[PDB]
Formats: C-alpha cells, sequence, structure tokens
C-alpha cells in the first residue's frame, strides 16, 4: 500500500510497514496459543484428542510468529521477490 | 506503568533497527531458509 | 500358491487417510492460494512471499 | 475456529487504535479510512484461507 | 479493466470444468424412455 499510493520505500516501506503492526502479530498469536493452552495439557482424560489437535499448533504458532516476523521470510521476500529484477 | 515503554522499546529498536540489519544481508538467512526445508 | 487360489481384498481402504488422498487434496490447496493472492494483488511476486 | 476468529476481529480494531494516535483521532472518520489499509487484505484473506 | 482478477476467474474454469470431465459419466444417450420393470416367471 505505501510502495503504490505513498512513496516506494525500496526497504523503507517493507521496514515502515511492521514499524506500524508488530502490535497485532504478537496480540493475536499470543491470544490463540493461549486459546489452545487448555488443549495441549490441562485436560487429560476426558478427551484426549484435544492433545492431538493443540500439540499440532502450539508448535506451530510458536514457529509462525518467531520467524514469520523474523529471520526467516515475510520481509526477506518481498525483496528478492518483488524487487531484485522486475 | 512500564509495559508499555517496554514493548515500546523493543519494538524500536531491538526489533525494527535488527530487522533493517538482516534485510542488510540475504544470503545468510536465504541459506538458512532452505536449511529449514531440508 | 497352488492353482485355482486366486485372492480379493476385504474390507481395507478402498480410498482413505493421507493420501494417495492428501497430496491431491494439498495439490489443489496450493493451485489456488495463488490465484486468491491475485485477485486482490497483481504481480508476479506477492503470492509466492 | 476460535483462534481464527479473534484473529480477524483484532485487526481491524486495532489498526483503528494506531489511526487514533499516529494521528490521534478517535471519531469515525478513522475507522474509514482505516479499512482502506485494512480491508484489501480481509476479503483476499478469506479467499486464501478457503 | 484490469487483467489478472479476469484472469483468475478464467482459470477456475480452468480446472472445475476440467476437472468435470474426470468425474461425470462419458457414455451414450441420457435415459430417454420412460423407466419400466418386468416380472418373469416360469412354469416348465
Amino acid at each position: 500500500d505505501l510502495m503504490d499510493k505513498e512513496g516506494k520505500g525500496l526497504i523503507e516501506a517493507t521496514l515502515d510497514a511492521v514499524r506500524m503492526r508488530l502490535r497485532p502479530i504478537l496480540m493475536t498469536s499470543l491470544a490463540f496459543i493461549l486459546g489452545v493452552m487448555p488443549l495441549v495439557i490441562s485436560t487429560g482424560a476426558g478427551s484426549g484428542a484435544q492433545n492431538a489437535v493443540g500439540t499440532g499448533v502450539m508448535g506451530g504458532m510458536v514457529t509462525a510468529t518467531v520467524l514469520a516476523i523474523f529471520f526467516v521470510p515475510v520481509f526477506f521476500v518481498v525483496v528478492r521477490r518483488r524487487f531484485s529484477r522486475k | 506503568f512500564g509495559w508499555f515503554n517496554r514493548m515500546f522499546e523493543k519494538s524500536t529498536h531491538h526489533y525494527t533497527d535488527s530487522v533493517g540489519g538482516i534485510l542488510r544481508s540475504t544470503g545468510r538467512y536465504l541459506v538458512l531458509y532452505l536449511i529449514i526445508v531440508v | 500358491l497352488p492353482t485355482g487360489v486366486g485372492y480379493d481384498w476385504t474390507g481395507s481402504y478402498q480410498e482413505r487417510l493421507s493420501g494417495n488422498q492428501a497430496p491431491s487434496l494439498y495439490a489443489i490447496s496450493l493451485i489456488v492460494v495463488f490465484l486468491c493472492l491475485a485477485a486482490l494483488y497483481e504481480s508476479w511476486s506477492i503470492p509466492f512471499s | 475456529a476460535i483462534g481464527l476468529l479473534v484473529d480477524d476481529a483484532i485487526v481491524v480494531v486495532e489498526n483503528v487504535e494506531r489511526v487514533m494516535a499516529e494521528e490521534g483521532l478517535p471519531p469515525k472518520e478513522a475507522t474509514r479510512k482505516s479499512m482502506g489499509q485494512i480491508q484489501g487484505a480481509l476479503v483476499g484473506i478469506a479467499m486464501v484461507l478457503s | 479493466d484490469r487483467p489478472i482478477f479476469a484472469w483468475v476467474i478464467a482459470i477456475i474454469i480452468m480446472l472445475a470444468g476440467g476437472l468435470a470431465i474426470l468425474k461425470l459419466p462419458v457414455a451414450q444417450y441420457p435415459t430417454i424412455a420412460p423407466p419400466a420393470v418386468t416380472i418373469s416367471a416360469s412354469y416348465p
């Protein structure tokens, strides 16, 4: 949105963008992991199916934000994918 | 409270400067991405 | 085995579970996701991110 | 779902929360030109979630 | 108007329709005659 209507920001739009929205990612994703929390442990006999569900998303959401707000793609991408050539 | 003052620091320094710090490089965290896939 | 002795399954998928199934399901989940990410985007780069 | 539900609830609300501070602005019209930035996704994300 | 969004609509039809040819009877003429049952005994 910034790259178009506003200004280019070759890398200073991608940067300026998470400068204004690290809030909602680490606010939902935290809220999500805590809502899944009662299934992963806590309940341990009423339905062990709760364990099967929450274990494979608590695990993934740790590695879906502490990574995707960071280090590996979701910034790096737009750079080499959109820019770098055409 | 701290709380706000805290979050505002991380978000700014700490994070955003360390994002322009990694954005500077590229091929190290690309070879990391593929190491992740393996 | 000896003559006049064949076999037949029962009844043992007939089509089930992780694929067979899965791949073809995911396959289309990949062939679509790219579109949608273009029906509101345009380029040849945005959706790869 | 409960997770992928408050997620869509959270973004529309807190993107007002910046636009009422980033350019200090309570009113209705803040809400309006925030879904300028927000909704471009919303329908698109719904198309790929599906 | 705009290219992409329209082309994406046409690519649904590249599937869907092509998916239908791998999923809908390839047979001759469709049931025409009004359908009938037949009793049949035998007194040898």
